């Protein structure tokens, strides 16, 4: 009369995330050098009384 | 398996048709990274006769 029959189910214990994320570091350095060369020239007019 | 005079047996993957090397986040590096251990367990074997 009785019947054969299985009956399961299942239950949660635990969850666990991660994300995502691109993370970045840069680091530099820099070094220059510059020479200057000129040469200028004027005149001048003038009276006075 | 193997016999008694060779190495072990390596494992790297997860799929069906060998892909995709187990990957592991950035909270779980940083406590495996600090000295902790992971355990390894066997739920169940098939096999033939």
């Amino acid at each position: 009369l009785v019947a054969a029959y299985p009956i399961v189910g299942v239950g949660m214990e635990k969850l666990i995330i991660s994300t995502n994320e691109h993370a970045s570091t840069d680091q530099g350095k820099t070094v220059s050098r510059a020479t200057t060369n000129s040469k200028t020239e004027s005149n001048t007019a003038g009276v006075s009384v | 398996y193997p016999k008694k005079g060779l190495s072990p047996l390596a494992l790297n993957t997860m799929d069906q048709f060998s892909s995709r090397l187990i990957p592991i986040n950035y909270d779980q590096l940083k406590k495996l990274d600090a000295g902790k251990q992971i355990k390894l367990e066997t739920t169940q074997v098939s096999g033939n006769f």
